[PDB]
């Protein structure tokens, strides 16, 4: 099984998207 | 006197110019879906997504890394769809950042003449959420329609 | 009032004083067809909920990207296929 | 007992042809300042937002975005044209706060009835070292 | 032979460097007639190079493996003229300059506007104090002994 | 949530700190610790921008008016937008 | 009304003001209290607007300073003519211009510097010059060193006359204010008497002296056997043998039979095959036509007689619906402000210098100028730098006008007010244009570098790849190549050889000019040029427009034109003055001109300059690698910087070693500038405190208290050393590379 083809897009594209989305939502909060 | 103050007000940070307040330009801007306040934001989002997803396919297909291969029609189009998946996502985050559930619309309630106007539902949580969903649906529909026109139905085109 | 000559400040009317206007917004009715509007309303309903749409977009994008990258043909990406060439020696003899 | 002069909304504005340096969204969601003066002669002055305007004879009202702009314009009027000026702060709720002369007398000259705020009865070098204010919210200069 | 260095007058590489310099100068010389001014300038340069190499050989300098003289500053008495004697001369001259400047600054210190005597130098006093730095070591030593060199503020 | 402007007792009474203020933060109040019978005060530090023009005109050995930069607002950041 | 208004003996000639430094202003004449005063004494020395508020004294000081500058220029010209007479090989260069390097400076035999006397040829050893004075003197008909000596003596006399005039027109007979404000008579005299009569006199010199001497030189006649220039004036038959129309005298001119003068007044175009320069008959006809045009263009403006034009009326007659009152009020602004005139003249002179450099590289007007690659490179680079500096100074003084001389209460202009009212729109649109140009010009280079580094050469923006062809510039070149066919039938050849065709001029085995090809690389470099120019314009125009006020500092004009900051308030107000905008735009002008001169050097080395074989083939200096290598930044780093720096790093031990030393020293000065650019005054002042304590311990501290340089002075020192190092680096690199191989 080719693991780089699964984890490299996950760590370079999907995880950064999730991380900056969550951080943008948390930063712009008004509690 | 061609350049006027902004709605007769010289102390507002703007000016009235033929590029700004022409009757034809005002008509064209008012008939755009983003400035159709009385219409459902779902429909305006659908129209905006259709136009943008339709125009996004061309650059990805013609300038992609696989533009000279057999997979030029599909993969680049997929990339365009991917961009829509990104773009709507950004819109969704905007809809969570700006508007709250319990607040009403923050759109202006007046016009240039100063008459009372119902505020646009777009500047609200539900309105922007509906707009974003319509944008996503229209974007994927427009990408699919562009792929169908260029490569599935094989309509004749210059393809740049 | 605000509309009189040479005066632009009204205490009871702030929105005109501060320029809170809809410059290009039009209150005209919907130009689209009613059947078109109904079809787009019922066919875009699941994407209305913004949190659910965000979660669905993230999961679908990640799953589709992983599925495409893992199951792409070997002749599409040059990285998916190997070198298909004999390796060359180093400038000191592989060291 | 000095009473603050009330704002007159019907005050005419100086003759200006429009500039991009005027009000912005901050005037709508937040406060904006309004300067009123009395010109004894119809003359021409320089706006703090760029460009030149023509003030009209009698009372004149001008809305700007910052207090610094209002004070700079008032200083120019006082130094060059010798005009008495007062500016206020207006909120989107309609509230008006009479700002500049807090007792009707200019702040540069002494006037009885003013209270001391931020007054420290020591020399500047007698401030307490930061180690003695650590783990407490009090700052050395606030003591 | 300090630090494995051959003397410059017994070094083959030093003579080799002189040979390359003279060969390049002769190659430049071959382009002109011998009675011309550029030829005379080139010949003078060659004679200067020969004198320089002979002087460097006879001075006692130690030449390295690359054919260039290497100075020794460790204090060896055979090579006191490379660093120690020029160092003493430099220290004397620098102390002269510093003592003259300090004396001029002290002399114009108690005036109505001393700064006017800094932008515009008062030449007679400066020329009077110029030769006071000839005996700068004695004056400095005595001033240090009397506690006048330093200021206790 | 404003810059902290402090007046010390070494103030001579010169009004230059007040005249140099572009946002009307300082004013002159009566006093008895100097010949001028007046001292500076900072009641409107909420409008202080931090330009430090006031302490650029103080003629004492060190500044009798001191502006310590602190938490910044829209009127403390000089934002017209 | 336009008379000579002059007051007698306004200023007493004495050395009292020499003995007092800083006499011109009040805050400085009190004497130095700190060291900063000294720097101030060299900062307000020529700021006559701050010394006095009277325009008359300012104008008189300006006039006499101009006279002193003219005296310095004449002294420099006398020096060049003297160093071309003595210590030069001009007579040797005249016989063999294609093999003897020009030289006009020799070093003395001290400390081994005589190695700089290189074998330039012609039995001479000295420093090879690149100013192209030899080509000027050959084009002027100078064939002897006595003529150069006479010219040097005359220029010395003229420098003395200029100095005497500068003393006379300030200390003895000074013009009044109304004399300077007579702009109409000044324009008439400077268009008809300075430019028109000067062009007419130079055309007369070219017709009567330069043409026969250069004909004899190009005929192979030995220079010492050529008849003297006065012999062709006294003997009309001697000039008539070369040009038979001279047998007819001036009667064809007076009878309008000008076509009889078609032997020495020709519209030929192209270049001279014998010399590689423009035809001197073409230059004679050009200067004659220019003289006629300027002379009839100098009788336009009104004076004591009612005929003529009024500048005020002409300006007031042009007003449109968009601009309102129009150009009314500009005459009073321009006639009462020296800074506005300085801005306008500096911008125009910088643009003129830039177009001069382009037209000299494109059309060499002197014999054996194109084949002298060092002269061409030096002239182009030098005049590019001069033009950029003058263009920056234009905005630098426009800002001074806006801060000081601008007021709307009196001398109000509608156009300037409308510009200042929508300045945010201008700045934002120019900001967007700069961002768009930067992306679509430099991201293409980044894309090419990444595609080449990833092993994807088919994805780059190359000629063998995605092509960005300059169709408009190629169409212009094609149109100008066929101009003699249809559009300009009176011209034998095209205006230059840099458009197209089969034409090629080669002198002495070296290529003079070739049809320059335009491709994707030229496209990318030209859009990079546009981006850099637009950014410099953005910085300078933003400084000019916001020199008075903005949304941050509404009273910036009260702070002055040249002030450091407004404190750390509003988040920080650092470098808000227009002087700091000039200081920032200096770097961007440096960057733009550096890219321009790099483009010029590489393009002419790869596609124009080279050598011609006897068979007919052409081999260029760099082998035409600009088309494939210049599209990537790595190509510029390797094939242009690294490859061509081998001629400046290996110059040690030869006559070009001074260029290597200047290379290293310029790198050192450029690095030294970063200390002033990156630091701040407070740290240096605190260190100076400890050094002052060390000096005070030994009773050696000075009365002038040492102070660190001011914020503005620190920025000025940083930018000055930065420009000096980064310009001298290119100077040494260019000179060594183009002298060693060209
Ligand atoms: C700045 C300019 C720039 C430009 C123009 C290009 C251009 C190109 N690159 Mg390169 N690239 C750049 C910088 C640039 N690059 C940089 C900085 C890097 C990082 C090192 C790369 C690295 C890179 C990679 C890794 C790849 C490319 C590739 C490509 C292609 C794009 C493929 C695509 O998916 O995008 C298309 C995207 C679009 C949505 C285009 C949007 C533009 C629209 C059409 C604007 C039109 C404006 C409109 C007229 C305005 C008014 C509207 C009107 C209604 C008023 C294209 C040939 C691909 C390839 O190899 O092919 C050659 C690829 O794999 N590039
Ligand atoms: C702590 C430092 C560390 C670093 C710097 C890297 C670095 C790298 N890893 Mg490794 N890796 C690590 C620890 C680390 N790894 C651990 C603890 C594991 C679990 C055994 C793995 C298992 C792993 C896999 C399965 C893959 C990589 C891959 C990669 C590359 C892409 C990043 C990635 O996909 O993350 C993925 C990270 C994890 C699954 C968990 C990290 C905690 C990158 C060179 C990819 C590859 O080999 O491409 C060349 C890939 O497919 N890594
Ligand atoms: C670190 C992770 C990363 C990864 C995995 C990739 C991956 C890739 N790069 Mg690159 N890229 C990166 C970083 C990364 N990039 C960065 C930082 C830059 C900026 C310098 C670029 C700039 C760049 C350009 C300019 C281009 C690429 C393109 C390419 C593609 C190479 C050839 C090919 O597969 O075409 C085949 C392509 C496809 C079939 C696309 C598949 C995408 C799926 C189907 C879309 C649906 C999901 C999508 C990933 C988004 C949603 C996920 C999440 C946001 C919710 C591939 C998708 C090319 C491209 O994708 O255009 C076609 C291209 O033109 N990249
Ligand atoms: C534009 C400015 C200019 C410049 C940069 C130079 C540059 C040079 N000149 Mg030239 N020169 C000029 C104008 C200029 N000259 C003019 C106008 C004349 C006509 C008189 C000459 C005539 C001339 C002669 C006759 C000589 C030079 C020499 C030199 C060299 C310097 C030697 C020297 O002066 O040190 C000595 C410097 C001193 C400070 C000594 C005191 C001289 C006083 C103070 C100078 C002013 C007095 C009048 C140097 C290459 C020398 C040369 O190249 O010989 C190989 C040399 O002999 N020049
Ligand atoms: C037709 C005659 C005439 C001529 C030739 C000039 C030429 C010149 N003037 Mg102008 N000027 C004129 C009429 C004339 N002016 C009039 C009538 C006025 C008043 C309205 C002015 C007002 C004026 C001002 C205020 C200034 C000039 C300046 C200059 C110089 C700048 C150009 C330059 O340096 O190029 C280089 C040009 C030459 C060296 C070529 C030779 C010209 C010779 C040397 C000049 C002799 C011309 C003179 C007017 C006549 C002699 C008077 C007699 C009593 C001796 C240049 C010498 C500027 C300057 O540099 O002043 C020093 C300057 O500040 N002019
Ligand atoms: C936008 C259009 C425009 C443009 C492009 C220019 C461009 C030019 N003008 Mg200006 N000018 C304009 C409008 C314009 N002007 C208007 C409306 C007026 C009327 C007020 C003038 C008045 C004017 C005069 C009177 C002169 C110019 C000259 C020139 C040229 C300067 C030569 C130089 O570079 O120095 C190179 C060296 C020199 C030849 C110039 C010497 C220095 C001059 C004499 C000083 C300028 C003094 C000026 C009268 C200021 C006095 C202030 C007074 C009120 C106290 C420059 C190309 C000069 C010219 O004609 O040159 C041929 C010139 O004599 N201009
Ligand atoms: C064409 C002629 C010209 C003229 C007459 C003026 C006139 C003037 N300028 Mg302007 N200026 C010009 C061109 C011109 N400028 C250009 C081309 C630029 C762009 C660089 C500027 C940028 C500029 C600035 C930034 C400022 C002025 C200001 C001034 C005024 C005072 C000048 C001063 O006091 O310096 C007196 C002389 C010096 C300080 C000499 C400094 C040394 C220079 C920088 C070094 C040159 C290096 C040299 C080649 C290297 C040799 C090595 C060395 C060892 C010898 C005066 C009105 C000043 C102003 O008005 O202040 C309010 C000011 O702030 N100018
Ligand atoms: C050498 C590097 C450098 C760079 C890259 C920049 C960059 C820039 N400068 Mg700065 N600047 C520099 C040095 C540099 N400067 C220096 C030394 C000084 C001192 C004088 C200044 C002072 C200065 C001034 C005074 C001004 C600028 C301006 C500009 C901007 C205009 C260009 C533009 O926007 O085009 C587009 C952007 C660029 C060319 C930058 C590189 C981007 C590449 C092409 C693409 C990167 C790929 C893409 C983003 C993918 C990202 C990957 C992802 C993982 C994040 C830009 C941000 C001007 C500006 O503000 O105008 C708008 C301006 O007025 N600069
Ligand atoms: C090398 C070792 C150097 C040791 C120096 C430390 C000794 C104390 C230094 C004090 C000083 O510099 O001054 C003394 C003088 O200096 C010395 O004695 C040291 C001389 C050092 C040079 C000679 C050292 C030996 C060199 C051998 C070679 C005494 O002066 P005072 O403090 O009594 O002066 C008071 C004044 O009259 C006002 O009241
Ligand atoms: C985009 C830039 C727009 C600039 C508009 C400037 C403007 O107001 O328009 C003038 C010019 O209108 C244009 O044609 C603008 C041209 C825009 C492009 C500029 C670059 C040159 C190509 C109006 O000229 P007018 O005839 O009303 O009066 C001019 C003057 O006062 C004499 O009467
Ligand atoms: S705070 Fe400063 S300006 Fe104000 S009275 Fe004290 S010393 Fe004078
Ligand atoms: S760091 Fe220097 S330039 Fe910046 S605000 Fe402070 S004093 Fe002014």
């Amino acid at each position: 099984m080719n693991f780089p083809s699964i984890f490299v897009p996950l760590v370079g594209l999907v995880f950064p998207a999730i991380a900056m989305a969550s951080l943008f939502l948390y930063v712009q909060k008004n509690k | 006197q061609v350049i006027q103050p902004l709605n007769g007000d010289p102390f507002i940070g703007g000016l009235e110019t033929p590029v700004t307040s022409s009757p034809l330009i005002a008509w064209y801007l008012s008939n755009l879906p983003a400035y159709r306040t009385a219409v459902n934001p779902l429909l305006r989002g659908v129209e905006v997504g259709l136009a943008h997803g339709f125009l996004l396919v061309g650059p990805f297909v013609k300038a992609g890394p696989l533009r000279n291969t057999e997979y030029a029609g599909a993969a680049g189009s997929l990339a365009a769809a991917g961009l829509v998946v990104i773009l709507s996502m950004c819109l969704t985050m905007y809809g969570i950042a700006s508007f709250k559930e319990g607040e009403p619309s923050i759109a202006p309630a007046l016009t240039l003449t100063g008459r009372k106007k119902q505020p646009d539902q777009l500047q609200s949580a539900d309105g922007w959420a509906k707009f974003t969903g319509g944008f996503f649906f229209g974007g994927v529909s427009g990408v699919t329609w562009a792929c169908f026109l260029m490569y599935v139905l094989d309509l004749p085109y210059y393809f740049k | 009032k605000y509309g009189d000559k040479s005066v632009y400040f009204d205490l009871e009317d702030i929105a005109n004083t501060t320029g809170q206007w809809d410059v290009y917004g039009s209150d005209a009715p919907s130009p689209y067809n009613s059947l078109q509007s109904k079809f787009f309303e019922t066919f875009a309903a699941p994407f209305t909920k913004r949190g659910l749409l965000l979660k669905f977009l993230i999961l679908g994008g990640g799953s589709l990207l992983t599925y495409v990258s893992a199951n792409a043909p070997q002749d599409v990406l040059p990285i998916t296929r190997g070198p298909q060439q004999p390796p060359k020696l180093g400038p000191r003899g592989k060291i | 007992g000095f009473t603050p002069p009330e704002l007159d909304p019907n005050t005419p504005s100086p003759i200006f042809a429009g500039s991009t340096g005027g009000l912005l969204r901050k005037a709508q969601v937040e406060e904006f300042y309004v300067i009123t003066w009395e010109s004894p002669k119809e003359q021409i002055f320089e706006m703090p937002t760029g460009g030149a305007a023509i003030m009209r004879e009698g009372p004149n009202l001008l809305k700007l975005a910052r207090k610094e702009q209002c004070l700079a314009l008032g200083t120019r009027l006082r130094s060059k044209y010798k005009i008495k000026y007062q500016f206020y702060r207006v909120f989107p709720s309609g509230e008006v706060q009479y700002l500049h002369p807090k007792d009707g007398v200019y702040p540069e000259k002494v006037n009885p009835g003013r209270q001391g705020v931020g007054l420290n009865m020591r020399s500047i070098g007698k401030n307490v070292s930061p180690i003695e204010v650590k783990f407490t919210g009090k700052q050395p200069y606030d003591l | 032979d300090i630090a494995g260095l051959t003397p410059c007058k017994e070094s083959k590489q030093f003579a080799k460097r002189e040979k390359q310099a003279l060969k390049k100068l002769q190659a430049s010389l071959k382009l002109y007639a011998d009675d011309s001014a550029p030829a005379l300038a080139i010949k003078a340069t060659m004679e200067k190079t020969k004198k320089r190499f002979d002087n460097y050989g006879k001075y006692g300098l130690l030449c390295g493996s690359d054919g260039l003289p290497h100075l020794i500053v460790s204090g060896d008495q055979r090579h006191w003229g490379e660093f120690i004697t020029p160092g003493i001369l430099f220290l004397y001259i620098a102390g002269w300059i510093g003592w003259v400047g300090r004396s001029y600054l002290i002399a114009i210190r108690d005036e109505k506007k001393p700064t006017q005597k800094e932008i515009i130098i008062d030449v007679p006093l400066a020329s009077s104090l110029l030769f006071r730095g000839f005996s700068w070591p004695v004056a400095a030593y005595r001033e240090l002994l009397n506690g006048e060199l330093v200021d206790n503020n | 949530m404003s810059h902290s402007v402090k007046i010390y007792d070494t103030c001579i009474g010169c009004t230059q700190c007040v005249r140099a203020c572009p946002t009307d933060v300082l004013e002159m109040i009566p006093w008895d610790g100097c010949k001028a019978k007046q001292i500076a005060s900072a009641p409107r530090t909420e409008d202080c921008v931090g330009c430090k023009r006031c302490e650029s005109a103080c003629p004492t050995d060190f500044l009798s008016v001191r502006v310590y930069l602190w938490h910044e607002t829209t009127r403390s950041m000089g934002l017209g937008y | 009304e336009v008379k000579i208004l002059v007051d007698r003996d306004p200023v007493k000639t004495s050395f009292e003001a020499w003995a007092k430094p800083g006499h011109f202003s009040r805050t400085i004449a009190k004497g130095p209290e700190t060291t900063t005063w000294i720097w101030n004494l060299h900062a307000d020395a020529h700021d006559f607007d701050s010394h006095t508020s009277d325009l008359e004294e300012i104008s008189r000081k300006i006039f006499s300073a101009h006279f002193g500058q003219l005296s310095i220029i004449f002294l420099w010209l006398s020096g060049m003519y003297f160093h071309g007479a003595r210590f030069s090989n001009y007579e040797a260069w005249l016989s063999d211009p294609t093999h003897i390097g020009p030289s006009a400076q020799v070093v003395w035999p001290i400390v081994g510097q005589e190695i700089l006397n290189g074998d330039v040829g012609g039995g001479f050893r000295g420093i090879q010059i690149t100013s192209g004075f030899f080509q000027i003197w050959r084009a002027s008909g100078i064939t002897s060193e006595l003529q150069l000596y006479c010219t040097a003596i005359g220029a010395l006399v003229f420098a003395a006359l200029m100095l005497f005039a500068g003393w006379f027109h300030y200390h003895k007979a000074a013009p009044k204010l109304a004399w300077f404000q007579d702009v109409e008579s000044m324009l008439n005299h400077h268009l008809a008497g300075l430019l028109g009569l000067g062009s007419l006199s130079w055309a007369g010199h070219q017709i009567h002296v330069s043409l026969p001497i250069n004909q004899f030189l190009n005929a192979g006649v030995d220079p010492k056997e050529i008849p003297l220039p006065h012999e062709l004036i006294l003997n009309r038959d001697l000039l008539a043998q070369l040009y038979p129309s001279f047998a007819e005298g001036a009667t064809p001119f007076f009878t309008l039979n000008w076509s009889k003068y078609a032997d020495f007044l020709t519209f030929r175009g192209g270049l001279d095959p014998v010399t590689g320069g423009l035809w001197l008959t073409d230059t004679a006809h050009h200067h004659l036509a220019i003289a006629i045009l300027f002379l009839i263009a100098g009788h336009m403006y009104r004076t004591n007689w009612g005929i003529g034009h009024g500048l005020k009326d002409i300006l007031e007659a042009h007003k449109g619906p968009f601009t309102g009152q129009g150009h009314k009020g500009l005459y009073e602004i321009l006639t009462t402000s020296w800074h506005a005139q300085l801005a306008l003249n500096l911008a125009m002179l910088g643009s003129l210098t830039i177009v001069v450099a382009h037209h000299m590289y494109a059309m060499p007007p002197y014999p054996y100028l194109a084949t002298d690659y060092g002269t061409q490179l030096s002239l182009f680079t030098h005049h590019m730098w001069i033009g950029g500096f003058l263009i920056v100074g234009a905005a630098a003084h426009a800002a001074i006008f806006m801060v000081r001389d601008y007021d709307p209460t009196t001398r109000y202009n509608d156009l300037l007010d409308r510009v200042l009212r929508h300045r945010d729109a201008i700045i934002s649109h120019l900001n967007w244009a700069c961002i768009f140009l930067g992306f679509h010009s430099f991201g293409l280079y980044i894309h090419n570098d990444t595609m080449s580094a990833l092993g994807r050469p088919q994805d780059m923006f190359s000629d063998t790849a995605i092509q960005l062809q300059p169709v408009f510039a190629q169409w212009i070149q094609n149109t100008h190549a066929l101009a003699p066919s249809a559009t300009a039938p009176g011209a034998t050849a095209s205006t230059s050889l840099t458009w197209g065709g089969s034409d090629l001029v080669a002198v002495g085995g070296k290529v003079a000019l070739l049809p320059i090809p335009l491709g994707t690389a030229d496209f990318l470099v030209h859009h990079i040029h546009a981006f850099t120019i637009h950014v410099t314009v953005l910085i300078l125009l933003k400084g000019v427009l916001f020199a008075r006020s903005s949304r941050l500092i509404p009273d910036k004009a009260n702070l002055g034109f040249r002030f450091p900051c407004d404190g750390p308030g509003r988040g920080g107000t650092c470098q808000v003055s227009a002087w700091d905008h000039v200081f920032l735009g200096l770097f961007w002008m440096y960057n733009s001109i550096s890219v321009v001169i790099f483009h010029f050097s590489w393009k002419m080395q790869s596609d124009v300059w080279g050598s011609i074989s006897d068979q007919g083939v052409v081999t260029h200096i760099t082998g035409g690698n600009f088309a494939q290598s210049s599209i990537t930044i790595n190509g510029w780093l390797r094939d242009f910087l690294w490859a061509q720096a081998s001629q400046v790093i290996q110059s040690y031990g030869s006559s070009l070693s001074a260029y290597g030393l200047f290379f290293l020293g310029a790198h050192f000065v450029w690095a030294f500038s970063l200390m002033f650019l990156f630091s701040g005054r407070g740290y240096w002042q605190e260190l100076i405190e400890s050094i002052v304590w060390a000096h005070n311990k030994l009773k050696v501290a000075p009365a002038t208290q040492p102070r660190a340089l001011s914020i503005v002075q620190g920025r000025a020192v940083g930018v000055t050393h930065y420009l000096l190092g980064g310009i001298a680096t290119t100077w040494a690199f260019f000179l060594a590379r183009i002298i060693a191989v060209g």
